[PDB]
């Protein structure tokens, strides 16, 4: 029940986990993007904003660095879930360009 | 099916 990215709990872990997974991946899935909404709503809970932040603009580099437009969509599904559950938290949320 | 699921996976089985 903890905040974990298939398998990964360590941040440096994590962010790898999902840099491979968009770039070895251009076809991503409803399952597979949902796997991140999980970890991060947890890190609501957890109280680990911190990695939160850091894992977002992590994976939105990527995301829209990837050749695939899908991908910024991708980004915000997992926000759509992600930044609901935190506001229902703290009330705040994460600034995105 | 996910490629989340199939690396978990890897590291968990050996």
């Amino acid at each position: 029940a903890a905040p974990n990215l298939a398998g990964a709990v360590e941040f440096s872990d994590v962010k790898t986990l999902l840099k491979e997974w968009i770039t070895t991946i251009s076809d991503p899935m409803e399952e597979d993007i949902l796997q991140v909404v999980r970890y991060c709503t947890d890190l609501i809970e957890e109280k680990d904003l911190e990695k939160l932040d850091l894992v977002i603009k992590y994976m939105k580099r990527l995301m829209q660095q990837s050749v695939e437009s899908v991908w910024n969509m991708a980004f915000d599904f997992i926000l759509d879930n992600v930044q609901v559950v935190l506001q229902q938290t703290y009330g705040s949320t994460l600034k995105v360009t | 099916k996910s490629f989340f699921d199939k690396k978990r996976s890897e590291r968990i089985s050996n």
